RNA sequence: GUUCACCACGGUGUGGUUGAUGACUGGGGUGAAGUCGUAACAAGGUAGCCGUAGGGGAACCUGCGGCUGGAUC
RNA sequence: AAACUGAAGAGUUUGAUCAUGGCUCAGAUUGAACGCUGGCGGCAGGCUUAACACAUGCAAGUCGAGCGGUAACAGGAGAAGCUUGCUUCUUGCUGACGAGCGGCGGACGGGUGAGUAAUACUUAGGAAUCUACCUAGUAGUGGGGGAUAGCUCGGGGAAACUCGAAUUAAUACCGCAUACGACCUACGGGAGAAAGGGGGCUCUCGCUAUUAGAUGAGCCUAAGUCGGAUUAGCUAGAUGGUGGGGUAAAGGCCUACCAUGGCGACGAUCUGUAGCUGGUCUGAGAGGAUGAUCAGCCACACCGGGACUGAGACACGGCCCGGACUCCUACGGGAGGCAGCAGUGGGGAAUAUUGGACAAUGGGGGCAACCCUGAUCCAGCCAUGCCGCGUGUGUGAAGAAGGCCUUUUGGUUGUAAAGCACUUUAAGCAGUGAAGAAGACUCCGUGGUUAAUACCCACGGACGAUGACAUUAGCUGCAGAAUAAGCACCGGCUAACUCUGUGCCAGCAGCCGCGGUAAUACAGAGGGUGCAAGCGUUAAUCGGAAUUACUGGGCGUAAAGGGAGCGUAGGUGGCUCGAUAAGUCAGAUGUGAAAUCCCCGGGCUUAACCUGG
């Protein structure tokens, strides 16, 4: 089925992840549909720690996409502020 | 192929496993190559001081 | 095979292949009756043929024997051949 | 949808013709424009179309080994 | 890595007062030299070369500003790359330096010494618009518009910086730097213009240096 | 199960292409104060050169046509 | 606002000159190797050769909430020999669970670049298809049957395994009954499913038929895409048509017949070489070279061939047959495939550990608990590269000694050293100590559901179970200059010069060249120059080379006009008025993946690096 996971990227010890729409059974770094965000787990109180398009997210949702349990808790905790 | 042993004094003879460089040497009619001094079985120069990398000469202590 | 589930997937695919090659050669075996009728020109007998190999074809079409296509391509040309065989 | 226009060259298949069509590519170093120009061979249901004329072929579903263009109009005849 | 080796002669080959030593003496007398460049034979005959006036300008500056050939060759590389004219942007760019900023400050007597402070982690930096100081040892930072430097709790009784301030009095202070001796600290309101640094270095011969 | 059809292996023959070698032989190059001459550069002591043919130990010579990239006139 | 910034020449032909013209050099770069040397850290990178052969361990399992069950382990209840606190035997009763049937997974992820010059790749489109799991629906899930693995009984085999008889369960298998769709139709009608499990009649996980999405896959078209003509003709299922077969699907994909077509100097055919792209290096650019690491696509999995199961494979750690090689054997027969991750032998100039954990991000199975994951996250080794820091800092003259040169007394090494005054980065020792963690479970509340205050789902709180890295990063103390400099070069190009030894020798050399008894060129010294934990050499690419000239060259004599013509393909082409709008130009839309390059910013102590637009 379509995901929507972390893709990781950053450096050693630095981890900063897009969020992206792919199909399952591609490598987690590798092919994708549709990048719709980030989120970076290390970030400052005074920076963008986490970005998603909702609008696609949404469409994705309805369209057949299912979030991994780390997306739908960084989506969870990023709407209620 | 035939090749060059540069410095003052070897101790090649047949038999010697050595290696070779690249580098032509402009007197020497047909040689093309050059051995390269402390590599494998090619000493380097004994009493080189100067330029003692190009040799294969221990710093002196 | 190096793992006891691919050992299992082999056995269980030897047991799977028999059992829909027999299958695989009955449709095959109520297809020849209508081709050989159709072959001596006789309605009457393709048509008896024809009507008695539709629910093997569509049965062994829904088991997956043979692709749904498969079975409504050869109904529909075998019905074509048929029907202008005068109909 | 994709419609080409050219030359028929040959009509000796049945229900077929080939159709010269030119274009002009530009040499990517020199920047002169030459004419190329592919054969492609179309399919003319009714036969009708003669070598000399003009013709509009759209891409379609192929009808066979090298034949997958079809006739649309013959805008111009042999005169 | 760094020059580790004698100053004197490093100014006797570049032909200049470099200000490796510090002002405590002037340099004709701390060295009775400078009329000649190091070795047995200093003046020379056989004239230099477009090539040798290139260089020795290059090296003029590297050994002033104590800063190797690769650090600066990358500065060099920024420079050209920056908008504007590149011996300005270079001769910015390595007046920025944290160790240099804290020794036109005052704090140390010479830029060898003032990088040896840095070093060893007794000057704070505190960046433009950040509400906090972070000790850093490393020379090389460059400092933007409004940085703040400040001496370390532990390190402000130190009698070297405290001979360093009275020999930066009797030296110039520059009007981009805001240092005040009460509590040991400076602000680098404004990397210096081109009309504040000195007109005797030909940045010009370095640009031409860096073009083959 | 049998048999036929398709077909992988493998086999047979006869060619093509190409690598390494080969008695001997052709020319090319390098290397010394070698031998034979002196063909060219001056009108180089028969102006030289181009094509071609014949001849000659060797540079070359000769014929026929051509050129001036020929001095003395 | 910005992405708009970039271009050097020199030596060498001559007695000298100008030109021509080759050779050579100064630059940048690398998956580099070698030589000398070597302190640290961050981030990267690391078999380029043998797609050579591979010892050993690991890289694909999971589900008992599908099923019979009980080999092991642990409990529970009773039998209690009780040996009085020793202790055993019955039971699947429970947590669970080997083997077995069954499902899903194993077609992903990972590796390699052999083949492939075009079923490839890139760009742009297209129609004649299939698609497990996912989303939103629709019609259902009714009723039977015969088996069979394990388990038995008896054999055969050294093993691998195997044969026969009997026989049990299922969400295994096969009829029958129905069918909103869907399939065939001559459109009158015909045919075609399923399976149950679980939680308290409901809900839930499934199954069946199908629709629409999404995802993936197959298929087609056009354009582009290396060298050779000392390879010019190539094709007979070949090119087209029909009838038929075949496929999920178009199609000579196959076949019978009919026609004689198709392709080619716009390079067919044949040959050599090659995975392609984004990109990478170089360059002012245009170009040239290249296709490691990262990402996309393709191909392959010891070699040749065939298929099965499946939604998907002609399947890397699946099957069958054949082959080479390797191993076991009781000689009858068997087994195997690191181009997965470590690692070995070998080849080579040359490329690392037989490490840890699933904590994070993903992936497989499961209702969950949880299990698996050499993907991945880390750790180890290596100056292989990039970036960073250090090896101290000031002050110190009758300018000590020593070395070297020298006119024999000066100069130089040189504030250099010694002495004095301080400092402790990094390393070492001792403490402290974030963040990577997403808050599982459990409790409460609310909403949906329902016959229900159950169960289940969704939401809102409380709770702190979870860290390989790890003795973390960072921060704070202690001690003491203590633990830390080498390499190349110095005739010119090209920054840096003198002695001594040698004597066309020994030797150097990129080029010009040097060496013949006073060598700034050899070897050693002193001094100096450039780089610096690196420095040189070699290999390789572009540059300089306007030296294949598109940008941007030439051809009277320097290399270069065909002996001359006629002419084919082709290239190019007068004036005027119209048409068209293909080239051309402009606009719009779609696309041109992300990463990279560049600009503006943000975060690492800085930088490299990461990252938003």
């Amino acid at each position: 089925m379509v995901v929507i996971r972390l893709a990781r990227g950053g450096a050693k010890k630095r981890p900063f992840y897009q969020v992206v729409v792919a199909d399952q059974r591609r490598a987690r770094d590798g092919r994708y549909i549709e990048n719709i965000g980030f989120f970076n787990p290390l970030a400052k109180e005074s920076e963008e720690a986490v970005r998603l398009n909702m609008e696609a997210y949404h469409a994705w949702i309805a369209k057949g996409a299912q979030p991994s349990d780390r997306v739908a808790s960084l989506v969870r905790a990023y709407n209620k502020a | 192929v035939s090749s060059y042993i540069g410095g003052e004094g070897h101790n090649l003879q047949e038999h010697s496993v050595v290696l070779i460089r690249g580098g032509r040497v402009k007197d020497l009619p047909g040689v093309r190559y050059h051995t390269v001094r402390g590599a494998l079985d090619c000493a380097g120069v004994k009493d080189r001081k100067q330029g003692r990398s190009k040799y294969g000469a221990k710093k002196p202590k | 095979a190096n793992t006891a589930q691919a050992r299992k997937r082999a056995r269980q695919n030897t047991k799977r292949r028999q059992n829909s090659a027999s299958q695989r050669s009955m449709v095959r075996t109520y297809l020849k009756r209508v081709d050989a009728a159709i072959a001596a020109k006789d309605y009457d007998a393709a048509t008896e043929a024809y009507k008695k190999a539709i629910p093997v074809l569509d049965r062994m079409a829904d088991k997956g024997i043979i692709h749904k296509n498969k079975a409504a391509r050869r109904k529909s040309r075998l019905n074509k051949t048929i029907k202008g065989l005068q109909a | 949808a994709s419609v080409l226009t050219g030359r028929v060259v040959s009509d000796k298949m049945d229900k077929s013709i080939t159709v010269l069509i030119e274009r002009l590519v530009r040499h990517p170093l020199y920047g002169k424009q030459l004419r190329r120009s592919t054969k492609i061979k179309a399919h003319d249901e009714n036969n009708v179309c003669q070598q000399g004329d003009l013709v509009r072929i759209k891409e379609t579903r192929p009808i066979s080994k090298t034949k997958a263009w079809t006739l649309v109009d013959v805008v111009e005849k042999v005169e | 890595a760094r020059y580790i080796g004698p100053k004197l002669k490093l100014s006797r080959r570049e032909g200049t007062d470099l200000g490796l030593k510090s002002g405590v003496k002037p340099y004709d007398v701390k060295t009775k030299k400078a009329a000649r460049p190091p070795g047995q034979h200093g003046v020379s005959r056989n004239k230099t070369s477009e090539y040798a006036l290139q260089l020795r300008e290059k090296q003029k500056v590297k050994r002033i500003y104590g800063v190797l050939e690769r650090q600066f060759a990358n500065y060099y590389k920024e420079a050209a790359r920056k908008r504007g004219a590149t011996g300005e942007n270079l001769l910015a760019m390595l007046e920025s330096r944290l160790d240099n900023v804290v020794y036109r400050m005052g704090f140390g007597s010479t830029r060898a010494e003032a990088r040896q402070l840095v070093s060893h982690r007794t000057v704070m930096v505190k960046k433009a618009g950040r509400d906090e100081f972070v000790r850093v040892n490393i020379p090389s930072i460059q400092l933007q518009d409004g940085d703040v430097i400040a001496i370390q709790e532990k390190s402000r009784e130190q009698l070297r910086i405290k001979n360093a301030i009275e020999l930066a009095t009797q030296r110039g202070i520059p009007e981009w730097l805001d240092v005040d001796h009460s509590k040991l600290q400076g602000t680098f309101k404004k990397a210096p213009d081109r009309i504040d640094l000195p007109a005797e270095i030909n940045e010009s011969l370095i640009v031409e240096l860096y073009s083959k």
